[PDB]
């Protein structure tokens, strides 16, 4: 029932259509996925899908200012066996990349980046409070409204996008990936905080912090800055060993990312901690001296 | 801790309380007695399948919300009931009900084909917003905030759930806030298990409800029980 | 039909009613309050696992019978409770409780090893006679023999089961015949759900062959035990 | 526990020990089986075993005069991977074979066989009333006390010996087997009544009615007397077809088994009916003109 007029870029979720709500006049981000419609024990809907979609709708209720809202949900049985589910998200044109892309020479003042990081951690903490882990944060899905408000998007869509394969993985950006994920040790909440560090540094750089070709390459770029983790800090039962890398020591943080204040550097050290257990949460980072 | 969870739960209730009394929309064939007749059948099914205590009331939540905006017909009532059942279970049970198990409960009047389609139909009409807050979701929290030990919570909690099921069957409580139904039926239970003023003020102080409301509510539930 | 089943059920009760009050055998460390404290923990577990309503009372049946002839110790009480739970479930549920699920409920104070051994221990002491007749086994039959339609049986049956669970927790009903507990708690339920009391108690008694006097005192004692629990 | 002094023969249940109860002075039949004590999902007991053992103990309560009682149950964890369960049964030396073995020329009078068959059907009907199907009746497990009372034994032990038998390939007497069992049909209760017919005839013969080498041979002996069943009487989805046998017609019953009375012959016809649905139960046979 929505009218589509323009189109949003492609990431790890396929074609995202920009549409009009003939009622509110607001723009909405149409996002489609094809779901299971019939089973071998009677017609059923994948429990995991109906749950996660309902979990998102629930968040809308809280109306947090720092997260994209799931306005509506449409379903059409186009195929005989499966069904196409359209998630109608709250649309916002400008993202973080285009926001940094139109940034003057001195970049963003200390207070402007400060505010952006504050709202960024406010929404994240909210997500974690509701048991939702954004598995892949990046300037592409961190939307910023014209008003200056930061709204996170593309978050709790884990089990909904496992039923499809478009090839997005081939170009999947693993720059903001957490070390444990690359290592496949254990999926935790603190996985998000690592992505927060990579983007917080890109605010004072206007160019990604780490850039790896594959998975192994991504780790290489990481250890060359924070330094090789200790024996007690390295996880057990993983594919990649610690001996596969040359022993690196901790490097000056402000040297890699200039224009960082006293409390700014001390925060990034806790942000980009290898051990997820020692990595400080969004709640602790929000109440830091820097913010 | 728990205090942060209560505040949020309370906040949400308004969203999962049926908008209006719909017996003026389904005026052609729907009737309050049929809505209750269907309720007892849903109760039988859940008690039969030993579903989580939360499913039934949740299913009834879906029912009311669907009947609020969609004028359905008499013959499709049983079909609608099963779907709500299904969904409720799918959302709140480790091993939810299959569409075949519900199919045999409808005495095969409802084909598995109908169940698949109507599941999608109900979801769309409820905008896939099924993570609703129901009375039952208040039990644990308001029980912890009492002067009772977990050593005896077993019986109190069980008895309180029949009042909760009672409410879900009786249309008079349909529009009631989940918190009031919970704090009210849990008061009817504790008072029937071993004064009243000190008790009602303790319960009200928790959910932020008024002592007046709680009493009238608690009394109405006890009255509805004896006349069911 | 159903009349043939009632006669047999009634007959059996005597066999699955604890022989005596055992608090003179476990006088060293057992106490009535501990037996009830354990009962509520068994109730929590079953209500948590959504076990069949029959398991709990059945488990308590095993408990009492075991405590009647075997003087067990304080520390082994929780262990004994889990086993009864296990057995009861194994006998009356499609998917009974695993010894690991019960293992986590004991906060790992009871190792899986202990549970396997004690299962064999309890069985032997009860001579593997576990197909016991409990109050709950009378519900369906005495409900059919009423002036009520299946159209409303849902609520009555549920409410009646909390009285049934109540009895199982309170030692005062331990020695009571299952039929009396059933016909008594089912009377407490129907009367609390709306037929006078006298006409009702005589209908119920006429079914299980119990006396009107007993039924009343029994029904009243259950209602009294509820408010004071 | 119990003192063993002598030993009972071997059938489809292993070594059965004859023992003394130092208390009652009565003899008991010790019967052992090795059970599961530990599993791959935590220590567990086979639900099916604890149920069937408890189901037997329950019967003892009714104290029916025509069935062997399960007095007691012993358990010992001898092996570390399993446990040995000893079922203490009510012992009775004389069985039906030894009873017919010491039978004079004119066999048993009409009234003596009549009584034996009456008690035989009384206990069977009792078993069927309690949902217990004796899957293999035979003069070996149909015990007769010195008093003249008929007590059935070795009845509801299906799931308790499945494990053992599967371990030790067993060979059993298929003379008293029901046709449906032999053609792996849909088992039923009426399977017992067929065994009742074979033994009822052996009372007037002192020599088994049917004697087959294998399964196929057993059917051959059967169809040659009762006659080949009709097209509507032959089951569906079986291994052995009706065309595998030559068309035989119904033969005179009293010719095969002499000394059979008016109501005696008419009863055996209903007893040895091929179709289990048309085969009369123990309750109907008990209230027959012959008995």
């Amino acid at each position: 029932r929505y009218e589509p007029v323009a189109e949003i870029g492609v990431g790890a979720y396929g074609t995202v259509y920009k549409a009009r709500d003939p009622h509110s006049g607001h723009f909405v981000a149409l996002k489609s996925v094809r779901v299971p419609n019939g089973g071998g024990g009677g017609g059923g809907l994948p429990i995991s899908t109906v749950r996660e979609v309902a979990l998102l709708r629930r968040l809308e209720a809280f109306e947090h200012p720092n997260v994209v809202r799931l306005m509506d949900v449409c379903a059409t049985s186009r195929t005989d066996r499966e069904i196409k589910v359209t998630l109608v998200f709250e649309h916002v044109d400008q993202d973080l990349r285009t926001y940094l892309d139109k940034a003057p020479p001195p970049g963003l003042p200390a207070e402007t980046i400060k505010d952006l990081m504050r709202q960024f951690l406010r929404g994240l903490d909210f997500l974690h409070a509701n048991c939702i882990v954004h598995r892949d944060l990046k300037p592409e899905n961190i939307l910023v409204t014209s008003g200056g408000t930061v709204k996170l998007a593309d978050f709790g869509l884990a089990r909904i996008y496992s039923y499809q394969m478009a090839l997005t993985p081939v170009v999947v950006t693993l720059w903001y990936r957490a070390p444990e994920v690359l290592l496949q040790s254990t999926y935790a909440t603190p996985v998000d905080m690592w992505s927060v560090g990579c983007i917080f540094a890109e605010m004072f750089r206007r160019k990604p912090l780490f850039c790896g070709n594959s998975e192994a390459d991504q780790l290489g770029k990481i250890f060359d800055l924070i330094g090789l983790p200790p024996e007690d800090d390295w996880p057990r039962d993983v594919s990649l060993p610690r001996g596969a890398f040359p022993p690196r020591g901790p490097r000056p943080v402000q040297s890699v990312v200039p224009e960082m204040e006293e409390s700014g550097a001390q925060l990034l050290l806790e942000m980009l901690t290898f051990n997820p257990h020692k990595r400080i949460s969004a709640f602790r980072a929000l109440q830091h001296s820097y913010l | 801790g728990d205090q942060r969870v209560l505040q949020s739960l309370l906040r949400l209730e308004e969203r999962y309380v049926p908008r209006a009394s719909y017996f003026q929309c389904v005026q052609r064939e729907i009737k309050p007695h049929m809505r209750k007749m269907l309720a007892y059948w849903m109760l039988e099914v859940c008690e039969e399948q030993r579903c989580e205590e939360e499913v039934f009331p949740l299913a009834m939540n879906y029912l009311d919300r669907y009947l609020s905006c969609v004028p359905t017909r008499k013959a499709q009532l049983q079909l609608l009931g099963a779907v709500c059942m299904l969904l409720a279970s799918k959302l709140r049970e480790t091993t939810p009900l299959t569409i075949e198990k519900l199919c045999i409960y409808t005495d095969h009047a409802v084909s598995p084909r109908q169940l698949r389609d109507w599941e999608v139909l109900v979801l769309g009409k409820l905008k896939w917003d099924l993570a609703a807050v129901i009375a039952h979701d208040f039990l644990a929290f308001i029980l912890h905030r009492l002067s009772l030990p977990r050593d005896r919570q077993a019986l109190v909690k069980k008895h309180a759930q029949t009042f909760l099921a009672l409410c879900a069957t009786d249309y008079t409580f349909a529009m009631y806030p989940p918190s009031m139904i919970a704090t009210g039926s849990i008061g009817a239970a504790v008072q029937g298990l071993g004064s009243g003023d000190e008790l009602t003020e303790l319960l009200a102080g928790i959910t932020g409800t008024e002592v007046d409301c709680l009493r009238a509510c608690q009394e109405q539930i006890e009255a509805a029980l004896r006349e069911s």
